């Protein structure tokens, strides 16, 4: 049969599913997974991992850092850092979503500070002469 | 008296009101957007605390420097701020 | 008023106290529209050293106990000034602002702090 394989990073899962065969490299032997295999935990090199589904196709991840835990019917890993892909030629790939954030952190300021500050600004800013001048009689 | 000047005071800050209002609308989408975020770190602090539980309690012979207490003499303090203010005074209350 | 009839010290003390008045005055305006969180450090100290003057100002009268029944205070202007310089000196910028209301010297003002 298969068994749940879950990939997940602190910032969320990057893969999960039922699966029958897994590929990983450990801090000491390199692994291969089945399920219902015994318990087992150790930590895992910073590379790719290949895991295989039942249709005749395996997936492909790369990882860098993380640890591996394994029981029966649950396999999963705790991801220092994921990615779904092929290689590390994908590097290009992380740094689109990364500068995509870093743009929106630029836009949060260049809205905040330009919309309220700014205009904030001038509201207070001549009041003064009216709030005097009210019951002016002449 | 410059009456204009009054009516052009009024219409700025009408517009400045509106400009708030669009500010509470993407504040409110960025709210749900970051209160999304917060749900997905769960499991994996679940199943490691879950893990590192098996392990202390298969493990119970020894303790780690982070797993032990000693006397105190000096502290580190770790704080989270904005990089911008307006947002209430979270930072004040946080500094008293 | 010019430091060639009051005295230095008093014309010093007198044109200090003025512009923390006016520099609050100016002030008034941004804290109904902001926060008085979302203004510097000293702004606050100035806020309330201001506040704490327009308490002291308030001096009980010896005709207006037909109002309240309070006593009148004819305080020496040497009791004043000292009260003044240390406010100013903000020796006090840890009291209550009701401590300085409808009150006689700074030392009426240090007793009803206490009272407090």
């Amino acid at each position: 049969a298969t068994m749940q394989c879950d990939v997940v990073s602190v910032k969320e899962s990057i893969y999960s599913g039922a699966v029958t065969m897994l590929i990983a490299k450990g801090a000491g032997g390199e692994l291969g997974i089945l399920p219902g295999h015994a318990p087992l935990v150790t930590l895992l090199q910073p590379g790719p991992i290949r895991v295989l589904l039942e249709n005749g196709t395996e997936e492909i991840v790369y990882v860098s850092g993380g640890v591996l835990e394994v029981q029966p019917h649950v396999v999963t890993v705790l991801a220092d850092t994921a990615i779904r892909a092929d290689n590390l030629d994908e590097a290009a790939i992380l740094e689109a979503r990364k500068n995509a954030e870093q743009l929106l952190a630029n836009q949060k300021s260049d809205l905040d500070s330009a919309a309220a500050l700014a205009a904030l600004a001038e509201t207070a800013a001549q009041l003064e002469t009216i709030r005097k001048i009210k019951n002016r009689a002449q | 008296a410059n009456l204009k000047e009054i009516r052009a005071k009024v219409a700025s800050i009408k517009s400045t009101q509106k400009i708030t209002r669009a500010m509470q609308m993407v504040a409110a989408s960025k709210m749900r957007r970051a209160q999304e975020r917060m749900a997905q770190g769960r499991p994996y602090a679940d199943n490691m605390r879950r893990v590192i539980a098996h392990l202390v309690q298969a493990n119970p012979e020894y303790k780690h420097r982070y797993m032990v207490d000693r006397p105190v003499k000096r502290v580190g303090y770790i704080i989270v701020s904005s990089d911008r203010g307006l947002a209430g005074g979270l930072n004040i209350n946080l500094f008293k | 008023l010019d430091p060639l009839v009051v005295g230095q010290e008093h014309y010093e003390i007198a044109r200090a106290v003025q512009n923390v008045l006016q520099r609050y005055k100016e002030l008034k305006d941004i804290i109904a529209i902001l926060g008085m969180d979302e203004l510097a450090e000293e702004d606050k100290l100035v806020v309330y050293r201001a506040r704490k003057i327009q308490r002291f100002f308030s001096q009980p009268f010896h005709v207006a106990e037909v109002f309240t029944g309070a006593p009148g205070k004819l305080v020496p202007l040497k009791e004043t000034i000292r009260g003044f310089k240390g406010l100013l000196a903000g020796e006090y910028d840890h009291i209550p602002e009701q401590a300085f209301y409808m009150v006689g010297g700074i030392d009426e003002v240090i007793a009803k702090a206490e009272k407090l």
